[PDB]
C-alpha cells in the first residue's frame, strides 16, 4: 500500500523522502497524464504502467511484506497481486534513489497545463 | 485522472488537493492501512474502495469527460471505466466539500507515523 511504498523511499533517500513525490512532474504521485518530465517522471509512469498489470487488488490498499537488508529493499512472502504490487514499488523506490541527482523542483505540483495529452504509452 | 479530481477537488472545497487532500489521513494521503480518522477520511477511504471495483481502469492515468456546468460535476462518458473513474472522483469530491469543516490541519503529513490500527475493509 501506499504507507509502505513512502517507507520505502524514505528508507532508500532519507527520512521525508517521500513528501517530495507527492505531486512531481506528470506522474509522481498526482497528475496521470503527458509526457514524463524527466528520470524522476518516468520512474513514476513506470510506477503506473506496473500498478496498471495488478489484478484483483488495489494497489493504494493492499498490504504486501518487504524489509530492509543491509539498506537494500527486499520484498518477500508475497503470493499472487501483493508479490507484483511490492515488486512495483520496490523498482520504483529504486529508480528515484537511481535518478535522486537530477531531481528539480520547478517539477514540483504542476498544473494539468503543464501536462498536454500526448501518445505516452505502457 | 488525479488532475481532473484536483480540479472536482478546487470546485467542491476550494482547496489544491495536492498541498492538502494528498497528504491528509490514513486513506486520502499516503496511507491505506489503519483506521480513516475523521468524515474526511472515511470519503477517501470510500473512494479508495470505489477505484478497488474499477482497477483494470487505471484510475490514475484514466482521463475521463467530466464538466461543471451549474455548479454541478457531470460525468458525461459512455465508456464504462472512464464514466465509473469519473463518478469515484466525483462522489469523494462531493463528500470531500460536505465535510470540509471538520477538515484538520493536524492529519496532513500524519500517515508516515500513524496509521497501524487494524485495518478499514471495503
Amino acid at each position: 500500500n501506499l504507507f509502505q511504498f513512502a517507507k520505502m523511499i524514505n528508507g532508500k533517500l532519507g527520512a521525508f523522502s517521500v513528501w517530495n513525490y507527492i505531486s512531481y512532474g506528470c506522474y509522481c504521485g498526482w497528475g496521470g497524464q503527458g509526457t514524463p518530465k524527466d528520470a524522476t517522471d518516468r520512474c513514476c509512469f513506470v510506477h503506473d504502467c506496473c500498478y496498471g498489470r495488478v489484478r484483483g487488488c488495489n494497489p493504494k490498499l493492499a498490504i504486501y511484506y518487504y524489509s530492509f537488508k543491509k539498506g537494500n529493499i527486499v520484498c518477500g512472502k508475497n503470493n499472487g497481486c501483493l508479490r507484483d504490487i511490492c515488486e512495483c514499488d520496490r523498482v520504483a523506490a529504486n529508480c528515484f534513489h537511481q535518478n535522486k541527482n537530477t531531481y528539480n523542483a520547478n517539477y514540483k505540483f504542476l498544473s494539468s497545463s503543464r501536462c498536454r495529452q500526448t501518445g505516452e504509452k505502457c | 485522472n488525479l488532475f481532473q479530481f484536483g480540479d472536482m477537488i478546487l470546485q467542491k472545497t476550494g482547496k489544491e488537493a495536492v498541498h492538502s487532500y494528498a497528504i491528509y489521513g490514513c486513506y486520502c494521503g499516503w496511507g491505506g492501512q489503519g483506521r480513516a480518522q475523521d468524515a474526511t477520511d472515511r470519503c477517501c477511504f470510500a473512494q479508495d474502495c470505489c477505484y478497488g471495483r474499477v482497477n483494470d481502469c487505471n484510475p490514475k492515468t484514466a482521463t475521463y469527460t467530466y464538466s461543471r456546468e451549474n455548479g454541478d460535476i457531470v460525468c458525461g462518458d459512455d465508456d464504462l471505466c472512464l464514466r465509473a473513474v469519473c463518478e469515484c472522483d466525483r462522489a469523494a469530491a462531493i463528500c470531500l466539500g460536505e465535510n470540509v469543516n471538520t477538515y484538520d490541519k493536524n492529519y496532513e503529513y500524519y500517515s508516515i507515523s500513524h496509521c497501524t490500527e487494524e485495518s478499514e475493509q471495503c
